RNA sequence: GGCCAGCAUCAGUUUUGGUGGCAGGAUAAAUCCAUAGGAAUGUAGCUUGCCUCGGUAAGUAUUAUAGCCUGUG
RNA sequence: AGAACUGGCGAUGCGGGAUGAACCGAACGUAGAGUUAAGGUGCCGGAAUACACGCUCAUCAGACACCACAAAAGGUGUUAG
RNA sequence: GCAGUCAAGCGUUCAUAGCGACAUUGCUUUUUGAUUCUUCGAUGUCGGCUCUUCCUAUCAUACCGAAGCAGAAUUCGGUAA
RNA sequence: UUUGCUCCACACAAUAUAGAUGGAUACGAAUAAGGCGUCCUUGUGGCGUCGCUGAACCAUAGCAGGCUAGCAACGGUGCACUUGGCGGAAAGGCCUUGGGUGCUUGCUGGCGAAUUGCAAUGUCAUUUUGCGUGGGGAUAAAUCAUUUGUAUACGACUUAGA
């Protein structure tokens, strides 16, 4: 029924300065800096004071207004994501076969390379993405730990490392066998 | 390091936002928005200027950037009465819109021999400025 | 139907010697003529009373005038409607300016939204309503908010030539 | 108007760019179309992608050869969507097309001749917004075309070339301006105000 | 892609002359007589058409021609054809050819042994073909009037019209093939018992 | 006066404009004026609570430092 | 495949339905000017890329009677009840 | 001939893993019928051989989801000609 | 083979024309955003301003535009020369230098125009070609036949021959 204003609010703390042009955006705080396009979406950008911005639709369906809330998401993980940051927490899983995880180069890659995978002599290998980074962890046993200010880019990066670990041929309910995202959070501890 | 958010800053459908009319008996005249019907019609009034009091389909008109105090739903004297008040026509008498309609008007209005001597006055100036730049 | 006018019709039974003064009932109706009017007319008497055209007689068709066309007024709008598989009842809101405006959207939004043409429909209830906060379907309160206002964006002139020599703009 | 017409067809809906030159083909007005790659079809670009290879399966059966004729390329594309608007067999058929010149970028003449638009297929004007839509380039490198790359390229150094013209362009209108502001406030100025100048 | 020019070598091998000509012994052979003197002027027009490739020319290749009397062959006119030049830089490149006008160019910098090369070359002829030896068509029967090396349905009744992927009497030979990986097991050498 | 035209005044047919006088109707309905009554998507003022010296908010408050609605004439 | 009443085709062109015996419109001497029917008016192609309100986005959308087919049953797609 | 909808049952238990009565909606035109429109001043029958191409309602091969999938084997489904 | 070819020049002659009749007047990019001006900390920056159509801009007066004088300017423009430079996407065009020369309706003058008869496109474009003249430049080949066999039904292919 077009809903003839609808908007949202986007919070701003005390270290960014999140800027848009045309909807260009680019938010920038203490722990560097990410930007994202958002010109496929026809929302209007307000400032409203250093620690406020509103984002909001004339007019629209309810496709559009949908589309709103998504925006103010994908822009305040930008923020969150340069002021605290991610940190996607992943732990093997297998029933026999060690899965035994390193991380490679060639060409100035970072790789991350699988090998024996409920045995495989195949040699399983997910790029490390740029943005993200990865400790393996001292004290937690088959533990693997990707960071970085893009919760797009760590996230997909996990899920890219967790895929490449799927099992055919097998009862997937008894073959369990993995590496699998196992927490979700933030870098600044504390919070 | 402000922040820096663009705006886009629309003309608005509200009370008291003048429009020009674009088709009709009316055209060319300004009115100004009364009440507020739905997303495409809403109601004008324009007694300075002759339009009657109406319903009209936004499409129909062009928003102006001027604007004055208006009670929602306010009746035609009470229009007329704001709008003098307010001095709503000098202030669009001198914005560039109608200083250009006006032009286009006077253009369309020349006799031949008035077009004839515009001719002259533009050999004229074309002289001396072609000259002007060309010495600095 | 097309664009409508608002008749109060008058008719009555012709009379019969042993009952001269017939009843008179009165039916407003929205046609855009008497001639369909008239015919609307006698069409719901027939679906009221014993009579029909024949036996019948108009006593008086007069066109209604909108009070005040130019004040603006939400109206509640009480349509039966005939669907492809069974009838209905229905109730819409309609805000404009004049009975006669309203029954001309309505008769459209049944035509679109349901696929109602005019036969189909019967309007039951046409009604001004009065104190706000009775109006119900929310498209309708949307545009009762205190000092209410809305851009248009994406402005589009409709060019006059083929060609130009812009590239435009959609601002406003 | 004038004794050629170039159309810069970026932002353009080829089946409105393609009605609206061939009307004036058969006019007499002479058109050259320009950018076909920047070209838009409404519909997201996965439908067109299939809308394409529904032409793309149909051939003649004997022989592939006598049989309808695939061409990738945008200008080509588009003609085709063009030629289906002109009765090409007839010779005022011929006639007409012959007027007409499609091209995959700008090359010389048209570059520093002036380009204009036709509104009422002006994409931006025409869909509502939100819709999906496609461009010509990523279509036809799509189904074979093989020289998106090397149009982006020699174009962005033609865009390099022509930005500079401007410049250049717009330098010399502002002393233009200058001078003619110090003609402001004569005699012969105050006149042509007067008769509308 | 499009070629914007060639540029000659000042003396040219009767040899390539001779591919030039379709009645070498009665011509005049004139060929390059003019182009030879663009080298007179202290240079001048060629540097330009070799600048000119320069400045543009996203690919260079050089036109070489084989030594073919020295080679038991009759047939004393030589084969000219282009070499695309892969390596460094276009600028490179052309200074490299111009480097090697008149100059000569040895297989052995161009192939090193067990290297995998292609061949690429017109196939023996053999002429019109019938359709048995020609597509490898199954013989008909013995018993089949009007002859065998045939095919014996060369279409079903519609689509009306034989169609192009049935087998019918052809030429057969003298095709271009390029065919792979072919090892290279000797890098011969003329001087050399 | 042979051929073919141009314009003027007319006639038949027709098409397309400008403009004048009238008749209906709720003797249009409205706007407008006057007058009575009213309310809120409540104007002034007043209260109260924060609030960078007032601005906001939520309360009263029916014309005040905006106005509107309804009937009657 | 077989009856009833009418209107038709057959015996009949003309405009429309791309196409078509029977549908729509309309029935024919030779012509001029006007107006229309059925049907149309982005381009093919004469004729508004007219006006107005909604609805609909389909990784096999839909698109005008006769007519050149689709059903039960489903959808937390969206719309109004 | 092939494919559904309802779900009483079947399947230790458990409607729907895999099946599915009573009903009921369809599709297909390699069954056979019904018709008799075209060919009776003639359109060469059955089958095989040969050879091409097309359809998909997929037997195998590629990649997948599901299982009353532990493994092995198999079954159901999808994208697939 | 009867002085043939080519480029520039003008001349006559033909032959045409899918349709001259002031000017195809060059950023790019976005459209829920931009152009321009200005400023600065040169940025997704400040400030001003514009759109709402090219209905514009430029050009436009003179026998289809004749013959002439002068002034004020030092500008504009046509032309052929010349300087330095840019353009390969189909560059085949663009820009800059310097002297020469024409015109200037920037302003002010002297003459001319009729009878083409009250309209009749009233002829001002550009295509290709042919033939002499003389201003530069240039002096081949292919085919048949003969011959090879890396080819071939015939043609064709591929060799060879002062
Ligand atoms: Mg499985
Ligand atoms: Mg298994
Ligand atoms: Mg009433
Ligand atoms: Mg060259
Ligand atoms: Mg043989
Ligand atoms: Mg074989
Ligand atoms: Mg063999
Ligand atoms: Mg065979
Ligand atoms: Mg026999
Ligand atoms: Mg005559
Ligand atoms: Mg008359
Ligand atoms: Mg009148
Ligand atoms: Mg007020
Ligand atoms: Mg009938
Ligand atoms: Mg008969
Ligand atoms: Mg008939
Ligand atoms: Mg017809
Ligand atoms: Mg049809
Ligand atoms: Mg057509
Ligand atoms: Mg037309
Ligand atoms: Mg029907
Ligand atoms: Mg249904
Ligand atoms: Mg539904
Ligand atoms: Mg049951
Ligand atoms: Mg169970
Ligand atoms: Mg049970
Ligand atoms: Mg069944
Ligand atoms: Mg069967
Ligand atoms: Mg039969
Ligand atoms: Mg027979
Ligand atoms: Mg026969
Ligand atoms: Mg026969
Ligand atoms: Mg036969
Ligand atoms: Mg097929
Ligand atoms: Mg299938
Ligand atoms: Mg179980
Ligand atoms: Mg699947
Ligand atoms: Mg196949
Ligand atoms: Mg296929
Ligand atoms: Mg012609
Ligand atoms: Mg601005
Ligand atoms: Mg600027
Ligand atoms: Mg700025
Ligand atoms: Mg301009
Ligand atoms: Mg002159
Ligand atoms: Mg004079
Ligand atoms: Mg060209
Ligand atoms: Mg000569
Ligand atoms: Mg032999």
């Amino acid at each position: 029924m077009k809903y003839i204003q609808t908007e949202q609010q986007i919070e701003v703390p005390e270290g960014v300065t999140v800027s848009i042009k045309s909807r260009i955006v680019k938010v920038v705080g203490p722990r560097g800096t990410l930007t994202k396009n958002l010109k496929h979406i026809d929302v209007t950008f307000t400032k409203v004071n250093n620690q406020l911005i509103k984002v909001a639709v004339h007019n629209g369906g309810r496709k559009h207004v949908a589309a709103l809330r998504t925006v103010k998401s994908l822009v305040d993980n930008m923020i969150t994501g340069v002021t605290k940051g991610y940190k996607y927490k992943m732990r093997y899983v297998y029933a026999h076969f060690p899965i035994n995880v390193n991380i490679v180069e060639k060409d100035g890659a970072k790789f991350i390379e699988v090998r024996n995978f409920l045995g495989d002599k195949k040699i399983r290998n997910v790029p490390v993405r740029d943005g993200v980074t990865i400790e393996f962890s001292t004290n937690v046993k088959d533990e693997i730990v990707l960071s970085g200010n893009s919760v797009e880019d760590v996230s997909q990066n996990a899920a890219d490392l967790q895929q490449i670990c799927r099992v055919r041929n097998k009862d997937i309910r008894k073959f369990l066998d993995g590496i699998y995202v196992s927490h979700k959070g933030f870098i600044t501890e504390d919070l | 390091t402000d922040s820096i958010v663009k705006a886009s800053n629309w003309r608005l459908v509200e009370v008291g936002r003048v429009v020009l009319i674009k088709k009709g008996q009316s055209a060319g005249k300004l009115a100004a928005i009364v009440e507020i019907i739905d997303q495409k019609k809403v109601l004008i009034d324009g007694p300075k200027a002759g339009v009657p009091r109406q319903a009209i389909n936004l499409g129909q008109v062009v928003l102006t950037p001027l604007t004055f105090a208006l009670p929602r739903g306010a009746r035609t004297a009470t229009v007329s009465k704001k709008w003098a008040a307010a001095a709503v026509c000098e202030k669009w008498a001198a914005s560039s819109w109608a200083k250009k309609i006006a032009q286009r008007e006077r253009r369309a209005a020349l006799t031949d021999f008035e077009r004839f001597q515009v001719m002259v006055l533009r050999k004229q100036k074309r002289y001396t400025v072609k000259k002007a730049l060309a010495k600095a | 139907m097309a664009h409508f006018k608002e008749y109060q019709v008058i008719g009555r039974r012709l009379p019969t010697e042993s009952v001269p003064e017939p009843k008179l009932f009165r039916m407003r109706i929205f046609a855009s003529n008497e001639v369909i009017a008239k015919s609307r007319y006698w069409y719901f008497l027939q679906k009221l009373h014993k009579v029909k055209k024949a036996s019948g007689e108009i006593v008086s068709i007069n066109q209604i005038n909108e009070a005040h066309p130019t004040k603006v007024k939400n109206f509640g709008v009480w349509v039966r409607y005939d669907s492809r598989s069974g009838t209905h009842n229905m109730y819409k809101e309609i805000r404009d300016v004049s009975r006669v405006a309203a029954v001309e959207t309505l008769y459209q939004d049944m035509a679109a939204r349901h696929r109602a043409r005019f036969r189909s429909i019967h309007i039951l209830k046409v009604a001004e309503i009065e104190k706000t906060a009775d109006v119900k379907r929310q498209y309708v309160k949307q545009f009762l908010t205190k000092d209410l206002k809305f851009p248009l964006p994406h402005r589009v002139q409709k060019s006059t030539k083929t060609f130009s020599y812009k590239r435009p703009s959609t601002f406003y | 108007v004038e004794p050629v017409v170039v159309i810069d067809g970026k932002g353009h809906l080829v089946g409105r760019l393609a009605s609206v030159v061939a009307k004036q083909l058969l006019n007499g007005q002479k058109i050259v179309v320009v950018r076909a790659e920047e070209l838009n079809i409404s519909g997201e670009f996965f439908r067109n992608k299939l809308k394409y290879h529904d032409f793309l399966r149909k051939a003649t059966a004997f022989n592939k050869t006598r049989g309808p004729f695939h061409f990738r390329a945008p200008s080509r594309i588009f003609y085709k969507a063009l030629r289906g608007m002109v009765s090409h067999k007839t010779a005022r058929g011929k006639a007409a097309l012959e007027r007409l010149k499609v091209f995959e970028g700008i090359p010389p003449p048209y570059d520093k001749k002036k380009r204009v638009v036709v509104p009422q297929a002006l994409r931006v004007l025409r869909l509502k917004p939100g819709r999906k839509y496609t461009t010509l380039g990523k279509l036809s490198t799509s189904v074979g075309w093989k020289y998106e790359d090397v149009v982006a390229k020699l174009e962005a150094k033609r865009k390099v070339s022509s930005a500079e013209y401007y410049a250049k362009k717009r330098a010399f209108t502002k002393k233009v301006a200058s001078a003619n502001a110090t003609a402001a406030e004569s005699d012969v100025a105050k006149q042509l105000a007067a008769l509308g100048y | 892609l499009r070629s914007l020019t060639t540029v000659w070598a000042e003396h040219l091998s009767d040899e390539v002359k001779r591919r030039f000509y379709k009645n070498w012994y009665k011509s005049k052979k004139k060929a390059f007589t003019k182009y030879s003197a663009k080298y007179a002027q202290d240079g001048a027009g060629i540097e330009r058409e070799l600048a000119r490739i320069k400045k543009y020319a996203s690919v260079v290749r050089v036109l070489v021609h084989t030594q073919i009397r020295k080679t038991p062959l009759a047939q004393k006119k030589a084969h000219l054809a282009e070499i695309q030049l892969n390596g460094g830089s276009i600028s490179e490149k052309v200074d490299w050819a111009r480097e090697h006008f008149e100059k000569t160019v040895a297989v052995d910098s161009v192939f090193e042994q067990n290297e995998m090369i292609d061949a690429i070359a017109v196939t023996k002829g053999h002429g019109f073909e019938g359709v048995t030896h020609r597509w490898g068509t199954k013989k008909l029967p013995r018993k089949t009037h009007r002859g065998l090396r045939k095919v014996a349905c060369i279409g079903a009744w519609h689509p009306a019209h034989v169609m192009w992927s049935v087998a019918r009497a052809g030429q057969r030979g003298y095709h271009s093939r390029t065919s792979i990986n072919h090892k290279i097991y000797r890098v011969g050498k003329g001087d050399d018992e």
